[PDB]
């Protein structure tokens, strides 16, 4: 704006440190304090000169405001990234999020709170782990940043680090004795996020650190989450666990084969029958106590077809994709449960495919079943 | 989301 | 591959800002060793970069200064970098520093003669990268150092366009002050005014109008006013309708499209504003009783309840209290005004279907979704 505070904030935001110092020459101490403490709202962000300088990464302005003018570090504001809007963020949090290492060093060395909390209860360490900046993460942890402070959804730094796919920061956090068995608000752990996103090496590192297997709020396990998301590599890598019983192994194999059938950007028709037949042959290995599948009653939306119970039926439908699509749908409805969110969308996708092919009544019955499930 | 290489909502780019 | 490990250590020191470690590693090495260590394209975290590129992307100004002043690093070496989710191919250290907002690194690279108008694979410039973020300081510094403001990208998108869409009013005004063409057209024909209208950036719309930006019809058959009406930008429509160089049928079409779009928008639902704008348009059709501007209503379709759009103020008044009738009228008007062009007009239809489904009207939901899928060819 057009006040003296306006030009002060403008110089601090544009990195013009000489201009700022000149604007603050021969003034009283309280005047300089008031001028540098003013919160200015522009560009969708309300921030102080120190905060905007930290966000924009102007290390010279930050050093001037810290060493010379002794600006408070606890000042908070609202910063705006391209994706989100964050309230109650200190200059240190903004610097950690935007990836300005020198500003982070300057603020931490001048006593800024390394464990300041956003309104989302997000530490600057969580911002650096979201960004994937190993340097800032290591610097903060080495300066007593609390690794165990999660956001308002109990999402720890390890969880977001594993979901975003930054393997190195996951290795570092695990070596820093971060609890791998933390559970979020929805009961999910870091391994669930690693399996959902399909990051193989992060799953390897989590298994190396003896990540305790557990169910989430929807009842899913990392194996089930990986099988539902068609992450076949994750399933095959995770099946090598010791506590993996035969029942859950066959369940995961069948769920993966079924999910391969009606996933739009994962439609591998071959792998559907591959995994279904593999799980069937594993069920039919020993012929004294064949772990037989408790099949569900038929449904009209699937052509009244019942799930295959013996290898002969599977190899009978091998060359009929329409039937294989229906088989994947019924196996998903059996394994995931009748009341789960991620059950309806493959049904609706197959219905839309039928509608495009002009199979209108098939599409209509599939959509009716899907809407009843919703 | 939309492709950042063209801000037109009425285009059909492969993200 | 023994030197390859030293190259990896050099990359690590550069990426983590250990300028003393990097200086120790590079000191007194042979010229061939220096070239191999500083030109080694390391792949990490989905990014492919040299020590200079990764130091510039992370903002390690001391490392950048060392590499530039004491080791003659190629200022134009390119790589692959990942910004949040998206990836950029053929990016230089200067482009990375501009996109990340590292002003000191931008200065250091420009002062050593870095090609300020380098283009990536999508033909993105450092000026465009800085305009995306909205860093007016970096935009000014680049423009002053001979950064060509008129270089478009893969889809003929300009820095003015990207700044107008993201809401960077200061950047937009600065670019217009630097003689940037406000009437530049994208590959489809859309303009910066088109982009600012859809995003509801009222100040950027005002600024582009002050610099005499022309109203043009893009390849989708839409004016900035028409785009603002489709996107439920009531303030932008009110502003553009105050511009005298719009005809009566254009005003009525804008009012009708705005009112209809207010009825089936997931995030902008307002039934009162729906009826308000629809009734205003209908009233303005029936002014001069001699010369009524009759509307050519489309024949009915089954998915919209076989309803026909109101032709007269009394027919429109009849459905004022019928919420379902107003929703269907919105869908009908949107199909009438937009269906003749290549526009994905299906999102409000899918939303209405889902709303019907949550209230157990599965038959009507399926009818709507079937018609929506039918309209896509
Ligand atoms: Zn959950
Ligand atoms: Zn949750
Ligand atoms: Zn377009
Ligand atoms: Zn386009």
């Amino acid at each position: 704006m057009e006040g003296l505070a306006g030009y002060v904030y403008k110089a601090a935001s544009e990195g013009k440190v000489l201009t700022l110092a000149a604007l603050l020459l021969n003034r009283s101490e309280s005047d300089i304090r008031y001028l540098l403490g003013y919160v200015s709202q522009q560009g969708g962000q309300r921030s102080t000169p120190l905060i905007i300088a930290a966000r924009n990464g102007h290390a010279k302005v930050v050093r001037l405001l810290l060493e010379h003018y002794r600006v408070q570090t606890q000042q908070t504001g609202t910063v705006r990234f391209d994706g989100y809007v964050i309230d109650g963020a200190t200059a240190l949090w903004c610097a950690a999020g935007a990836g300005h290492f020198e500003v982070v060093k300057l603020l931490v060395s001048h006593g800024a709170n390394v464990n300041h909390t956003t309104v989302t209860n997000s530490t600057p360490l969580r911002a650096a782990c979201f960004d994937g900046r190993l340097d800032i993460v290591k610097y903060l942890v080495e300066n007593n940043a609390n690794i165990s402070i999660a956001n308002k959804y109990d999402n720890t730094c390890l969880m977001i680090a594993a979901y975003k796919g930054h393997t190195d920061v996951v290795r570092y956090l695990l070596e820093q004795r971060a609890d791998p068995n933390a559970k979020a608000h929805c009961g999910a752990t870091a391994l669930h996020f690693a399996a959902e996103a399909g990051h193989i090496d992060i799953v390897k590192e989590l298994i190396k650190w003896r990540a305790a297997i557990v169910v989430n709020g929807h009842g899913m396990t990392p194996l089930k989450v990986a099988a539902e998301s068609c992450k076949a590599d994750v399933v095959e890598l995770l099946l090598s666990h010791a506590d993996c019983d035969r029942r859950s192994r066959i369940e995961a194999l069948e769920l993966l084969g079924a999910s391969f059938a009606n996933d739009r950007e994962n439609y591998d028709i071959m792998k559907t029958y591959h995994y279904l037949y593999l799980a069937m042959l594993e069920r039919f290995q020993d012929g004294d106590n064949i772990l037989e599948k408790e099949v569900l009653p038929p449904i009209h939306a699937y052509g009244n077809r019942t799930e295959c119970r013996n290898p002969q039926e599977l190899e009978a439908i091998r060359q009929d994709r329409d039937a294989l699509h229906m088989e994947g749908l019924i196996v998903r409805e059996r394994i995931l449960g009748a009341d789960n969110i991620d059950v309806s969308h493959p049904i609706i996708y197959r219905g839309a495919v039928y509608a495009d092919n002009m199979e209108f009544e098939q599409c209509i019955k599939l959509w009716l079943h899907a809407l009843h499930l919703r | 989301t939309r492709t950042p290489n063209c801000n037109c909502k009425y285009c059909s780019h492969p993200v």
